[PDB]
């Protein structure tokens, strides 16, 4: 029938979810400690007037 | 929220509406019983009180055998069986049956049954449409319905995908009367096109995916494909989404010139593309050569006017970019003057989801491009060549005749044509001296 | 005392605005709950100037928020920091522009901005002493571009005095993702000249360029490049929000900035850049910041200073320093580069000072410039829309939406009138 | 043109291997600390999915200081239109999850819900206590009409979160339905208070007074607002342990003026034979049928 | 007299395109909030 | 407490009488029986006895016994106390004449006596419901009689009429516009409402939106019952704006002479079309104004709205009700008189409409209900005084009603009676 046996039913696919989840978080990019901190500095390292 | 709504006609247009729906379906994890066991789940799939999910297309056709079909097929108790739309006797080949004398019994219903489908939506978006030129039924009532449409929402979008018949195969003869006949409604009441032929499909199967006995049926998978890409945007989330509108205002520069071409990469089986690594250079080249086009048109005889680049999977901005440098730097790919800026890129991030069975490898990165182009002028030099050809000594003219329109319309639509190749001359035409 | 508005239209400024309210965010030592997790009592002297006091020890953003297609802004409520910005302040139509400035401006450009112009007034007097608004945009598209701009007329003519001072995105010619970009900067340009304090000309291409050469990054994405934009969001009020040994503000600058009211397009750049490889073997001093300022390699702009003159200069450095090495430095690269600024004003380069460095970081510094180069960008732009003027190419998109076509021809008269002059002052 | 994989070695090798070694130090740290995701989430999990046994019903009745589990049984809704989860019901505490990323702390208020399952478990374990007011000792027997208490201990040693409503206004409200919500506070108040009603509306003023029994179907009543507990089997409500109910209190009624079943409400105790199982799970006796003969003989 | 009556109809069409529209744009807002 | 007493007539009635009163059981959960099964908003339509059984408080009528004794044999005849159940030995036969004045006469005591036992024990009782045909002759004949001695007995009490007005095209009988011209006198002056319906347009609906392409009486006989449901809906049952039988008959009538709205029932729908169709109050109120969807052969885009009743049924929330009228007032093919600025009435009801076995509409959270009176029913009338003249001009059939007892001169004033009702409902029309 062609059309019949095309269009057969075949379930087990399911859609993926995650590569999306990769591709978000590859748009994200590296944080702040990886962008610009230097020598590893602590959030009181430099804070006095 | 954004919704577009499908306006199948023929048996063409029931036959890409299954394959597309299908891949929606499948893409979206809808069950073929209509049931679900991040983004879109509202502008094609409406959802009822128990869950279930029905289309927003119609599938209209003056021949009951080719719906009845779906009726008693794998997804008949996913479609509602009101949009679905027969009638007893087609147009057989005939824009005069298919528009003056048959058309009128249904197209009441045809417009109730679209309204009341615009009633369920909140915000609609646009109206596709998809048709050939060559079938009766699919020519003259989407005709009629289109110039209806118009006047029933003068604001709403209406984009057409059409099956042209190809330069040399076709499955009809009265098929360039047919294809004349119908440009002068997709002319004055369109605004975007994508004109395809069976044939460009043809080799590019032969060529790439290794098929040699192809189907109609693989056919409408890549069409789908096309479409479900196109879509993509609104029915996701992304860096650069685009809108029907922002692709209408990219490809239209002129309202009388709405003509762009489709085309699609990458396109490859699962053992050729087992060793091809696939990158962004590769692809954008690839829907860049001739061979690739999905309309029988040489773009290296004609100068591109608009380019809309959808984008799709794991692609990052600045190969796109170098892509368009690298794209740009050259002499083979020619601009008219006046475009010094010539690109848009939409992003998307659902990598393209494979249907089994078909013929497409699973791929993680797609693109699509929409090329406002002038090559296709010359498509309708030989569509104009033919319809001469054939009215010159008024061949097929007395069955248009006897249904009850008049002889002058063809030589009007002629006229219609010819100033529009005009019209495509001067566009090309350059202001250098 | 002295209160900021942060305005945010289109994509961009929505995106690189939750970026910049996330260092700000960072510094000032705010959980993304809300509250306060800081440790030092000067983080919290000032925060009336970005946040507004809420029940609980809360606090909330005096941030508006617009786009007229409401799909991204889902993204900033579900990023990091996407439980801080008041649904209130968000306001969203349902159809987007299409990339046209017409729509955006003036058809649905008018339903949209009486609510956007009410939750600024609102926030107008909710804070008693206003120092200013600032807003973030892009001149590409349809929204930012277009309705964007509007406000801009219109809060101008309700608060004449306070400054405004707008980081908006040029569009670059070698990489350009919209063909009616040239109408839509034409259409914007032109509105922003008469009505605006101070722009800083920021673009993508060069941002591109940055991470690329400078920090090496193979995959730069937008994120990244949103970082540095919004670096240079808190250098330029860096000294507004907290002590030093010379402070400033954003009028102390301004005042110091524009000679003449038609000159206020600048060209903005960030100091301590370098790459993930050199994080130890690499010295954090005061004259190696100044030696990173004045390359064309480090600019942020899409024009090469050294074709034209520096008018004025502006440097403000942050973190704890002596003092005596920066009006060396400063000085010196005034006179081994004497061809490269104007003669007929002196003592060109202005200085401002903060004690307390960013986070994570122990010296800062951010070079705001306006130059003669910035004259490269505008004319080409007249390069490319004379090229789609000529032909009447796209244009019934515009001439749908009432407008007339003499609103073209005025808005390449008034950027021609703008290089004419800014050439007369380079010669 | 040949973008290559990590250990290449190649082109920008040097810098991306810089990257990540700093990424896998940043990681290490806060693996050898305590600090990470996946670990903080493993050790809240396992302190909610904690399993424990339950009181056995001596006489059949129910006493205070006995650990139970509240299970709305799966009546024959044939009334029940849309899409209904069928199955017993367990009211059971939930909590939100982003909030538990946010910050570690315990999250009060903390919501309820109702997920199908009746195997008893830290997230869904109720001791009866007092009213605190009156001096019901543990022990004593449950009676009709009487008020009384229900909590459950969560995270930190020593929590005693009992469930609590109050009257509804514009301020608070159900997450969905809109109706009058109940939650999870620690403190107390005489908002805690719950009686339990007699199933028959007409035979109640007879039944009031008397001793309650277990694993029977009752009806469940706050005292202040009058309210009955009740869950909408249609509201779904989607979580990281799965599908959860959406619970509420507001009475229902059908046209017979008689509790409609998402007002019915069984108490649970533990099977005598076999600790981990409950009552409602207990083996039933194999036998045969003699009806069939029986009938056919006459 | 008649071009008067049209006017005071089409003056009508507003307070219930309001209406619509209002109720519309809450509904759009819940369904962005569950999101 | 309230109360409804159905005075049926016919075999109209009869059978209309199986299947409204089928309804009434299976939504109060009566038994076959009478009694309630082990495991009081009943209390309008049954009564309870000492045996705790729920009696209707109905009186079938016909002049002929096989109709009822159907019911008798059926499966619900220990239902229904043989008392109530009036039949006659011979029927009028498709004739006004014989059911007024020769036939009515000999059980007019008899109903009369039975119908004041069922008032003895209301003891304030809401109103009386006649249901009946113009056709038949009993449903014509003694329909008027009975309603004229109803008047003398009880002044102040309603007297609702629900009828079957002749079809324009099919018909079942020949003389019937003699039947039809005649009874309206008495629906003109002694009734309070109208609800009148016409078979075919039940025959367009059943086939276009049920898919039954082969209907029967009972699938016109189900809907039926479904409005008067949802009428008396809100007597039984509470909701958020109950309106009781006397409410919506002040603003539905504004004139004495003006008392024929038209009747419409949304959503009509099985399942395999409720399958796939989300169900909203704005997608059951459009279809109630749709001329497709409507119960008399009459369009109202042909005339104009004087009043409405919209009855809400189910999951509805009020403030949805606000935006569905809302749309309905902006669109032009949908007129008002001018002295109709606001033309609606909403009664909200909480409990779903039930669905009983062996029907088409598949169970539904929510329906609508529709009582609207309009100007374009008056052209249903035009029809049968043009049909009436061409068969009283010739004098045919005259001879069996002067036969059986009646003037010639009736002939001529019940002719004119409805001229003058045709140029009242043409004064509506103008507008000042
Ligand atoms: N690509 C593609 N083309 C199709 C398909 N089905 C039909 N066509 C084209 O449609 C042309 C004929 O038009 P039809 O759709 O068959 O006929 P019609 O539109 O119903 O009009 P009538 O012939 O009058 O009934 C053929 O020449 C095909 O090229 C399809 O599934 N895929
Ligand atoms: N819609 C509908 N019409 C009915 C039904 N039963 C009878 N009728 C109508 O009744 C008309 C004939 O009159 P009947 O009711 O059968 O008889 P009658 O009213 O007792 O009067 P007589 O025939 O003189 O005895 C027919 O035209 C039918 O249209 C029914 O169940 N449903
Ligand atoms: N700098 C920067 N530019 C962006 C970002 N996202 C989008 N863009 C640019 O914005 C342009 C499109 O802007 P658009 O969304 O149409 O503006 P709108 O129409 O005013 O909303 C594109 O050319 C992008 O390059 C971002 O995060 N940072
Ligand atoms: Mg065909
Ligand atoms: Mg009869």
């Amino acid at each position: 029938c062609i059309y019949r046996k095309e269009y057969v039913p075949m379930p087990d696919h399911r859609p993926d979810f995650v590569s999306r989840w990769y591709s978000k978080s590859k748009m994200e990019g590296l944080p702040y400690k990886h962008l610009i901190t230097h020598h590893q500095e602590p959030s009181h390292r430099y804070l006095i007037s | 929220m954004r919704e577009c709504i499908s306006i199948h006609v023929g048996q063409a247009g029931v036959q890409i509406g299954n394959a597309c729906w299908e891949l929606y379906c499948l893409e979206h994890g809808i069950q073929p019983d209509g049931q679900m066991p991040d983004d879109s789940f509202n502008t094609f799939f409406s959802e009822t009180g128990a869950g279930k999910h029905v289309p927003r297309a119609v599938f209209v056709d003056l021949e009951p055998t080719v719906v009845d079909e779906v009726r008693t097929g794998t997804y008949r108790q996913l479609f509602h069986p009101e949009q679905l739309i027969t009638g007893k006797e087609d147009a057989a080949n005939n824009y005069a049956r298919g528009h003056y004398t048959i058309g009128k019994e249904i197209v009441d219903l045809v417009l109730d049954r679209i309204r009341k489908l615009a009633d369920l939506c909140t915000g609609l978006q646009g109206f596709l449409i998809f048709h050939s030129f060559g079938g009766g039924t699919g020519s003259g009532f989407a005709s009629l319905l289109m110039e209806r449409l118009s006047v029933d929402y003068g604001k709403k979008s209406k984009l057409e995908f059409a099956i042209y018949p190809a330069p040399q195969v076709s499955t009809a003869v009265v098929e360039p009367y047919n294809s004349i006949l119908t440009t002068h409604t997709t002319l004055e009441h369109s605004d975007c096109a994508f004109m395809v032929d069976n044939e460009a499909i043809y080799d590019i199967c032969r060529r790439n995916l290794d098929i040699e006995r192809p189907t109609y049926t693989n056919l409408n998978r890549l069409i789908g494909q096309i479409v479900s890409s196109i879509t993509a945007s609104l029915r996701f989330d992304g860096a650069l989404n685009v809108d029907l509108t922002e692709f209408q205002t990219n490809l239209v520069p002129y309202p009388r010139i709405h003509f762009p071409l489709a085309t699609y990469a990458p396109v490859i089986s699962a053992e050729k593309a087992y060793h091809e690594q696939l990158s962004v250079a590769e692809i954008t080249n690839a829907c860049f050569e001739p061979a690739n086009q999905m309309v029988k048109c040489d773009p290296r005889h004609g100068k591109y006017m608009a380019c809309c680049m959808l984008y799709r999977g794991d692609v990052v901005p600045k190969d796109v970019n170098a892509a368009i440098a690298t794209i740009k730097t050259k002499r083979t790919i020619q601009f008219v003057d006046w475009c010094p800026t010539g690109f848009k890129v939409g992003i998307n991030y659902q990598p393209p989801t494979v249907v089994p069975g078909g013929d497409l490898a699973k791929v993680q990165r797609a693109v699509c491009m929409l090329s406002n182009t002038t090559a296709i002028a010359e498509a309708w030099a030989r569509l104009d060549h033919k319809f001469d050809l054939m009215y010159a000594k008024r061949a097929f003219v007395h069955w248009y005749v006897g249904e009850g329109m008049e002889e002058g319309e063809f030589s009007e639509a002629r006229e219609d044509l010819a100033a529009l190749e005009k019209d495509y001359e001067e566009v090309g035409v350059d202001s250098v001296e | 005392m002295r209160e900021i508005v942060h305005l945010q239209a289109g994509q961009c400024g929505n995106q690189i605005g939750a970026k910049f309210w996330e260092v700000i965010s960072d510094e000032h030592g705010i959980d993304p709950t809300g509250t306060y997790h800081g440790d030092s009592d000067l983080q919290l002297e000032r925060i009336n100037v970005y946040y507004n006091e809420a029940t609980g020890g809360k606090y909330v953003p005096r941030a508006v928020l617009v786009d007229l297609e409401p799909g991204t802004m889902d993204s900033v409520r579900s990023g990091p920091f996407g439980q801080i910005f008041r649904p209130d302040n968000f306001v969203f139509g349902q159809s987007g522009a299409g990339n046209n400035w017409a729509k955006g401006h003036y058809t649905e450009g008018a339903e949209l901005v009486d609510s956007v112009l009410d939750v600024v007034r609102k926030e107008a007097e909710s804070c008693d002493c206003l120092q200013g608004f600032q807003l973030t945009h892009s001149l590409g598209g349809g929204t930012g571009s277009g309705m964007g701009t509007l406000l801009i007329s219109k809060i101008r003519e309700e608060y004449p005095d306070r400054i405004m001072n707008t980081f908006s995105v040029v569009p670059s010619p070698k990489v350009s993702d919209t063909v009616v970009e040239p109408y839509n900067a034409t259409l914007s340009v032109h509105q922003l000249v008469e009505n605006t304090d101070e722009t800083y000309c920021i673009d993508n291409e060069a941002l591109y360029d940055i991470c690329f050469r400078t920090l090496k990054l193979t995959t730069p994405t937008y994120g990244d490049l949103n970082h540095l934009v919004s670096a240079t969001m808190s250098g330029v009020t860096t000294c507004l929000r907290f002590p030093g040994q010379l402070n400033a503000d954003l009028r102390k600058l301004a005042v110091n900035m524009v000679p003449f009211p038609r000159l206020h397009f600048f060209m903005p750049g960030f100091a301590p850049l370098t790459s993930r490889g050199s994080q130890q073997y690499r010295a954090l001093t005061v004259p190696e910041l100044t030696q990173q300022m004045f390359d064309a390699k480090n600019m942020m702009a899409a024009c090469d200073p050294r074709h034209g003159r520096y008018l004025t200069v502006a440097a403000v450095f942050r973190g704890r320093m002596s003092m005596k090495e920066v009006d060396e430095q400063m000085l010196n690269v005034q006179n081994k580069n004497s061809s490269y600024f104007v003669e007929w004003i002196p003592n060109n380069v202005k200085t401002a000072v903060c004690d307390i460095p960013p986070r994570g970081l122990k010296m800062s510094a951010t070079f705001i410039g306006n130059s003669t180069a910035i004259q490269e960008l505008f004319k080409r732009i007249s390069e490319q829309f004379t090229a789609m003027f000529r032909r009447k190419a796209f244009l019934h998109w515009y001439t749908g939406e009432g407008m007339d076509e003499m609103e073209f021809t005025e808005a390449e008269s008034n950027m021609n009138d703008l290089v004419s002059e800014y050439q007369q002052y380079q010669d | 043109q040949n973008v290559y994989g990590p250990g290449v070695r190649m082109g920008n090798w040097n810098e991306d291997v810089y990257l990540e070694e700093e990424r896998m130090r940043h990681f290490l740290e806060k693996r050898e600390k305590g600090e990470l995701l996946i670990q903080r989430n493993r050790r809240v999990k396992k302190n909610i999915l904690r399993p424990m046994q339950l009181s056995v019903s001596e006489d059949g009745y129910v006493h205070y200081g006995d650990k139970v589990i509240i299970v709305n049984p799966d009546q024959v809704l044939g009334e029940e239109a849309g899409k209904f989860m069928r199955g017993d019901l367990s009211l059971c505490m939930s909590p939100d999850e982003v909030k538990a990323q946010l910050s570690d702390d315990l999250e009060i208020p903390c919501g309820v819900s109702a997920v199908q399952t009746i195997a008893p478990m830290g997230r869904n374990t109720f001791t009866i206590l007092s009213d605190g007011a009156n001096s019901c000792e543990m022990g004593q027997v449950v009676v009709y009409g009487q008020n009384f208490c229900l909590g459950i201990a969560a995270g930190l040693e020593g929590k005693m979160l009992y469930l609590t409503s109050d009257h509804r206004t514009l301020l608070k409200s159900s997450l969905k339905s809109g109706l009058q919500e109940v939650t999870l506070t620690d403190e107390v108040t005489h908002l805690n208070c719950w009686q339990a009603a007699f199933l028959d509306p007409q035979l109640r003023l007879e039944y009031e007074g008397f001793p309650v029994r277990a694993n029977e179907k009752i009806v469940i009543y706050h005292r202040h607002t009058n309210r009955a507990l009740a869950v909408h089997r249609n509201l779904f409500l989607r979580t990281y342990f799965g599908k959860e109910m959406e619970v509420v209190a507001h009475t229902y009624l059908d046209s017979h003026k008689v509790e409609k079943p998402k007002n019915q409400w069984m108490l649970v105790t533990g099977n005598p034979r076999n600790k981990s199982n409950t009552m409602l799970d207990i083996s039933k006796p194999i036998t045969e049928d003699t009806r069939a003969l029986e009938q056919a003989m006459g | 007299k008649l071009v008067d009556e049209k006017f005071r109809k089409s003056l009508n069409i507003q307070v219930m395109n309001k209406l619509e529209r209002q109720a519309k744009n809450q509904v759009v807002q819940n369904e962005n909030d569950e999101k």
